[PDB]
RNA sequence: AGUGUGGAGAUCGAAGAUGAUUAGAAACCAUUGUAGUCCACACUGCAAACGAUGACACCCAUGAAUUGGGGAU
RNA sequence: GAUCUGGUUGAUUCUGCCAGUAGUCAUAUGCUUGUUUCAAGGACUUAGCCAUGCAUGCCUCAGAAUCACUGCAUGCAGGAAUCUGCGCAUGGCUCAUUAAAUCAGACGUAAUCUGCCGCAAAAAUCUUGCGGCCGCAAAAUUGGAUAACUUGGCGAAACGCCAAGCUAAUACAUGAACCAACCGGGUGUUCUCCACGUGAGACGCCCAGCGAAUGAAUGACAGUAAAACCAAUGCCUUGCAGUAACACCCAGCAGUGUUGACUCAAUUCAUUCCGUGCGAAAGCCGGCUUGUUCCGGCGUCUUUUGACGAACAACUGCCCUAUCAGCUGGUGAUGGCCGUGUAGUGGACUGCCAUGGCGUUGACGGGAGCGGGGGAUUAGGGUUCGAUUCCGGAGAGGGAGCCUGAGAAAUAGCUACCACUUCUACGGAGGGCAGCAGGCGCGCAAAUUGCCCAAUGUCAAAACAAAACGAUGAGGCAGCGAAAAGAAAUAGAGUUGUUUGUCAUUUCAAUGGGGGAUAUUUAAACCCAUCCAAUAUCGAGUAACAAUUGGAGGACAAGUCUGGUGCCAGCACCCGCGGUAAUUCCAGCUCCAAAAGCGUAUAUUAAUGCUGUUGCUGUUAAAGGGUUCGUAGUUGAACUGUGGGCUGUGCAGGAGGCCCUUGCAGCCCGUGAACAAAGAAACAAGAAACACGGGAGUGGGUCGCAUGUCAUGCAUGCCAGGGGGCGUCCGUGAUUUUUACUGUGACUAAAGAAGCGUGACUAAAGCAGUCAUUUGACUUGAAUUAGAAAG
RNA sequence: GGAAGUCGGCAAAAUAGAUGCGUAAGUUCGCAAGAAGCAUUGGCUCUGAGGGCAAA
């Protein structure tokens, strides 16, 4: 009662529950990027739907419109910062051409595998969830972490993780205790 | 407004005709309102005349305006 | 209790208003004073904001003003002679604003003698114009030069009763102040009183 | 009568978070209107940060450590408002409550011999008993003997410490004004013309230093100087000049990148 | 078609009657016959009251006709 | 993402509905459920009934202590109780009533009331003490009562009660001369003077404060130039230039309030105020330098107007219904007159008059509803929800009435009745959860009789602290909670054998769930976060730490599988399946879909161009009225007309000329009239002709010497006129011009919706924070928008 | 007490004038209707309204 903390939804179910083409395409995306459920794809779908909607609204307006100038610059800056669009593509019409894999490639789960810190996307996700990867020395445990271009070069193993500069892990620590107790 | 009736002593009824817009149909409809207005004996208007009225204090159950100019 | 709101009234269309609230103290009315002629008796009424109205029940004297002379005197109320609402108020000797009363004319007669040196009671305690300083006699002449009194008031002063109109509201202030009738207003009301003896 | 004030219903310029409390301090009656004032508790706790919460704010205020117009005010619900001078002698703080370009309250630091001067817009002129002319100002002050040339809408620059009028600036075209209400609140410009609509709101057309032309109701203008070059009071940092939103966003982004 | 009041009533003919047909036929067929069918006045306002196609206005290609009025030989 | 699919036929093409499909902070229900963040939560039905407990009180250095109260001391300091002052009309809850009501935006109150708060104002008043109305004197040394308490007590009890005896207050009552001003009105049959009475000056007397009442006067002028006559009066000297006014003690001590407009502000004169007004509270506390004027901090009566509000009025707008067409007017319906009442306007009300006022542009009646901010859905246009956080209104079982108070028609206030109820010793006395928690009923339907004032606020005599901690179920924090929303586990890399891939092996490392803590968090806890040594800290292999819910003919993703059943059981939203070879039931296997979630029911939105303004259909599918007339209503023909010239420029186009593209400069910008100065013509009321220093920061642009000097004249001019132009106000003048639309601007609470910036680890969020790491920068940020109509 | 009397409300009781308000089914639209029901009424002292005739 009298609580004013906002909340909203980030995903929407597809209109047709059973399409062979859509189901196969989403199954391909899940396997390629090591996703857990279709909700992760649908979250990206809603994000892109929002970006394309405002892009369509801005492109309706004339160029010299102040709202188009400010909002258009902001969204292009957002795309460039988060790597959705290349730095060369500097027109508002290129926001309309954004695809789902464009967003999915910027996930920390995908970037870690592409950088070479993990053998596969599934290895990348469990590494992230197990506090082994740090972005600019800050530990990140969310696979859906969208990585900025300026933050890409700072991805490495966490200093507190055994794979980095931290203490030994569970297997070695427990066996060391067992060796001391058995001896 | 336009004088609608002058059958009362020192009181007249005027009409304010106007067009009301309906958004759904993008079209207007003709509406009107009736106001009881005190008329000073210095004017003598007739039915169909155009008058200018000014808001005053309540002078009766229905009267809230006074006739200022007869056109 | 008594209310002053428009809720109980019919709409101009003739429909009935459906009341959906209880009466409020901010819209109350009070029972009328019905002030009568008699020895002074008043009742204070605590009004909104803590202020007091004086509900006069009986009044016998008041400040009555001679407008043309720009003077006033405290005089005794002798009778109520006319009331424009109904003659029943006259019959009961009710004192309300704008009613016509007859007040004692002696203080107005005496002031005239003192101020103008003219005694209206010619041909038959009392001021005498003979006992006056020569300066006062000269001021009497100066005042008397640009002055003409009307015969109607002058005659009324001679008889000792002069008609006046109540200018205050006894039910609200507890006073019975008034102004002497003059000119056309006096002639209007004299004709009304002349009707039916 | 109303004794509470819901935080959602509180003025947005107080910058009170909607999640931290149900209520906001209800300003008491006083010098300034409830919708056009800054409570002393908000000043001492949310702006100056001298008090961490209301209880420490009460500690500071009840001791009379905060002076408004050279007078200690011990009520946290006291409605401080436009052009008020707030001084804390213990910490050596002196500022005037003014409006910045965005319409928010701003604490403009003042020096000595500046905190003794306060501008008051004349809102009414009447006659008191004894045929004494009285001027009523925007902050509720009543002046027993104003200058004979004083008119409604004019401004009186008034010495708070000595409690006397020292000068008068008439409300005429070409004078410098600051907008105290509406969408243009906080803008500083020069009166170009004033359109008179008897029985309604007069409209003042103004022009700022950069040449931008804007308008408002005559009740929202506050004369502060003979012209834009010679103001009679210190104004906030941005000098009442509205700045284009796109350019402001670009400059902030460049300044942020320059910092990092 | 039906109703009311006066007329009229040749023909046809709901109802009804008789004769046939038929397992039955109080139908179709045959011989009849009341109300009607006709007129005046007053009602009724229920049609496949249909072009199953609302009224006004504008544009619109071809051949042979038709009714009424004009112009030319 | 502006989308469709199955079912009518032997087949086809339609119309058309049924069924499928997705969302819902949208409710319920069924199965399931490891972690974490954020949250709705007895509204729907019964504005149904309620046991118990709590929910509104307040004391500082600064109103009143002799507790027979406490500590110390021979008076000091705490201080129960109780008078006094303020508050309890706010918050909280609920949505029953309610359509010219309420509400929203926008306006009014010049029609009013307004405690607390801000800035101000205050010269009325015959008082007191000693002596005999009189005299002397001046820091006013005022008076009666009543609580607590004591005594006797009554009563079963009762937030029930008597009687007597003490004593206080900033409770109540009374009352202050001189010091101490300016100003005015009326007078004496009083004096001193001038002339032979608009004469002058004194003294004497009665009134002359704020506020209130009645009457009278003010609260301005702003439409013309000169002369004489008389009466008085100013100067000039013994006839009018000069001259703000005024018979001295004041030679300028208002000749000038405000609005758009006022009978308003304010002033003068006359009369009045009889408690229904007015103390310097005859008050309290400090500081020193201890003061018949020491200097502060408080408290309070009255007057006044800003502010916080209250109350009234209404410019436009808001669902269904005509099988609701007339409504209103004895006894107010519409208006008028004098009154009454109100804080104030008003048929709000009395008396007397006049017949009006409203309605197919839908009155009146009826039905469903508290109104907005906003939610859901989404090409657009729309449809739908809004009991519920914020704003406004209304109510406290039902009705009415009322006191107190600045404010109540108050309900954890009173009075009564009605309906329910509790105690009783039968005499009597009580009760109002639509506050918090919680019961009983009602239902498809909704938590703890928890902790705390730490934060946010409210009240208050009140900073904090010191023998010394205000109340607060408002609020906050936890418990319960799969309404809803966000993040996210249930495993990761190999090796050997059986291009790959599955399977059988065999290894390696990682990690939480969980268990704990030097601790952190928190009012205290609990959740999160941190860690598994810093010398010194537990733990996964069937990682049994074991994922579910619906389906597998078609719509619609997934089996000619195997048994069972045999039109039975059952499935099946629709088409249909099952009658001995079931792709559909009951099961196993396998597979499909979503996944810590997934079915089902109902409602609603999209699907639906099947409500069609955008945008439907009407020969034969549902649907043009039998014909014509015809009022409201809707719609309605053309015209007053859009200019030239010059220069440059452009495939302009059909040698030079003519016409056009664009841009620049000219035009009395048709013709006429003048040499665009004046006049004439076009114009112009957002003009023109008049006239106002009380019109313009002194009458707008264009340092000695003259007034004078009984003047703080301590002032005024020191370019004057003429003619032109600009402000302010008033008056005069017309065979005089608005509205829709459209472009800008003004006015317009948050939450919510757009949106800028910001790595709260991401995200739902939030309006924060960032950087040097320093005794602080960023003079940090908190951008901007849209939001029906009406104004 | 109120039709229990009696074949049966026979007999009796009851209703009562005037004025205002109000009045159902049914109906040949005329009625039914004084339907049914509700209210007022005295005395005294006043007030208002409703006229004639004559006169420049
Ligand atoms: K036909
Ligand atoms: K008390
Ligand atoms: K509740
Ligand atoms: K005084
Ligand atoms: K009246
Ligand atoms: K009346
Ligand atoms: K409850
Ligand atoms: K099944
Ligand atoms: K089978
Ligand atoms: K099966
Ligand atoms: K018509
Ligand atoms: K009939
Ligand atoms: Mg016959
Ligand atoms: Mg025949
Ligand atoms: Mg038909
Ligand atoms: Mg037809
Ligand atoms: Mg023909
Ligand atoms: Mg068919
Ligand atoms: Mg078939
Ligand atoms: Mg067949
Ligand atoms: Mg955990
Ligand atoms: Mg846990
Ligand atoms: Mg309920
Ligand atoms: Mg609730
Ligand atoms: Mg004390
Ligand atoms: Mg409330
Ligand atoms: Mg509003
Ligand atoms: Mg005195
Ligand atoms: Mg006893
Ligand atoms: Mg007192
Ligand atoms: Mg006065
Ligand atoms: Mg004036
Ligand atoms: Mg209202
Ligand atoms: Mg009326
Ligand atoms: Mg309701
Ligand atoms: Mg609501
Ligand atoms: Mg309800
Ligand atoms: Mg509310
Ligand atoms: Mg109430
Ligand atoms: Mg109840
Ligand atoms: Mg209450
Ligand atoms: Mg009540
Ligand atoms: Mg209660
Ligand atoms: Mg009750
Ligand atoms: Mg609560
Ligand atoms: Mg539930
Ligand atoms: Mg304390
Ligand atoms: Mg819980
Ligand atoms: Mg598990
Ligand atoms: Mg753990
Ligand atoms: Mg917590
Ligand atoms: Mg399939
Ligand atoms: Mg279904
Ligand atoms: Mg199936
Ligand atoms: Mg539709
Ligand atoms: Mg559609
Ligand atoms: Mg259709
Ligand atoms: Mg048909
Ligand atoms: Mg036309
Ligand atoms: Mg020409
Ligand atoms: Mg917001
Ligand atoms: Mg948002
Ligand atoms: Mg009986
Ligand atoms: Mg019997
Ligand atoms: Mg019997
Ligand atoms: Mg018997
Ligand atoms: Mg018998
Ligand atoms: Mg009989
Ligand atoms: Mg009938
Ligand atoms: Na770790
Ligand atoms: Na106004
Ligand atoms: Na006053
Ligand atoms: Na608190």
């Amino acid at each position: 009662m009298r609580n004013y903390n906002n909340f909203n939804r980030v995903w929407k179910a597809p209109r047709r529950p059973f399409e062979k083409e859509r189901l196969d395409r989403e199954m391909k995306l899940c396997g390629q990027y090591g996703l857990r459920c279709k909700r992760e794809i649908w979250r990206v779908n809603m994000t892109l739907s929002k970006m394309r909607r405002t892009a369509r609204l801005l492109l309706t307006l004339p160029e010299n419109h102040p709202r188009r100038l400010l909002e258009g610059s902001a969204i292009m800056r957002r795309c460039h910062e988060y790597g959705f669009l290349d730095e060369e593509k500097d027109k508002l019409d290129y926001v309309l051409s954004l695809t789902v894999p464009d967003i999915l490639e910027r996930r920390l789960q995908t970037i870690v595998f592409k950088a070479g810190l993990a053998k596969s996307v599934h290895h990348a996700r469990v590494l992230i969830q197990q506090r082994h990867i740090a972005v600019a020395k800050q530990i990140v445990t969310i696979p859906s972490f969208i990585v900025r271009v300026s933050s890409e070069r700072h991805i490495a193993f966490a200093d507190a993780s055994p794979f980095g500069n931290g203490r030994t892990g569970r297997v070695k620590r427990v066996r060391a205790k067992a060796a001391k107790r058995h001896a | 407004g336009v004088v609608h009736s002058t059958k009362m002593h020192r009181t007249i009824i005027i009409r304010r005709n106007y067009l009301h817009f309906i958004k759904k149909y993008q079209r207007y409809q003709k509406r009107h309102k009736s106001l009881a207005v005190h008329c000073s004996p210095a004017f003598d208007p007739k039915q169909g005349d155009e008058v200018v009225i000014g808001q005053c204090r309540p002078l009766s159950k229905t009267i809230r305006y006074n006739v200022l100019e007869v056109v | 209790g008594i209310v002053r709101s428009r809720l109980h009234k019919r709409k101009i269309t003739g429909g009935k208003t459906k009341i959906h609230r209880k009466r409020m103290k901010a819209e109350l009315g009070r029972l009328p004073a019905n002030t009568r002629l008699g020895a002074r008796r008043v009742s204070p009424v605590r009004a909104r904001g803590g202020n007091f109205k004086i509900r006069a029940l009986r009044l016998d004297t008041g400040n009555f003003a001679w407008a043309s002379e720009a003077i006033a005197h405290r005089v005794r109320l002798l009778d109520v002679v006319y009331n424009a609402t109904s003659n029943e108020l006259v019959r009961t000797k009710t004192l309300v604003k704008n009613c016509i009363v007859a007040v004692d004319a002696a203080p107005f007669k005496r002031w005239y003698a003192k101020h103008y040196g003219i005694d209206l009671d010619a041909d038959k305690d009392k001021y005498d114009v003979n006992k006056a300083s020569p300066k006062l006699q000269r001021e009497w002449t100066r005042r008397r030069r640009n002055h003409r009194v009307e015969k109607a008031i002058a005659d009324q002063l001679r008889e000792g009763r002069v008609l006046a109109r109540i200018t205050s509201r006894p039910g609200q202030s507890g006073r019975a102040d008034g102004i002497l009738l003059e000119g056309a207003e006096l002639q209007f009301y004299l004709k009304r009183l002349e009707k039916k003896k | 009568a109303k004794k509470h004030l819901k935080r959602l219903y509180a003025p947005k310029d107080w910058m009170l978070s909607k999640l931290t409390g149900v209520f906001a301090p209800r300003p008491r009656p006083g010098p300034h209107k409830l919708r056009e004032c800054l409570p002393l508790l908000v000043i001492i706790r949310n702006r100056l940060k001298y008090a961490l919460n209301a209880r420490e704010g009460e500690m500071i205020l009840r001791q009379g450590l905060v002076h408004v117009d050279n007078h200690p005010r011990r009520d946290g619900k006291y409605p401080a408002g436009f052009m008020d001078v707030v001084e804390i002698p213990k910490t050596g703080d002196r500022f005037r409550l003014m409006y910045d370009v965005k319409g928010r309250f701003a604490l403009v630091n003042l020096s000595e011999a500046e905190a003794q001067i306060k501008l008051m817009k004349v809102v009414n002129l009447y006659t008191a008993t004894g045929r004494v002319p009285v001027a009523v100002t925007h902050d509720g002050h009543r002046i027993r003997y104003p200058d004979p040339h004083t008119s409604i809408g004019d401004t009186i620059v008034y010495n708070v410490k000595e409690k006397k009028c020292v000068d008068l600036i008439k409300n005429r075209q070409g004078k410098a004004v600051i907008v105290t209400g509406g969408a243009n609140r906080g803008r500083i410009g020069e009166i170009v013309k004033v359109e008179c609509h008897p029985g309604a709101f007069n409209i003042a057309h103004l022009k700022d230093a950069s040449g931008a032309e804007f308008a408002t109701r005559a009740a929202n203008i506050f004369v502060i100087g003979k012209d834009l070059n010679n103001l009679q009071v210190t104004v906030p940092k941005q000098q009442g000049l509205r700045m284009n939103v796109i350019q402001e966003r670009e400059e902030r982004l460049i300044a942020a990148e320059a910092r990092k």
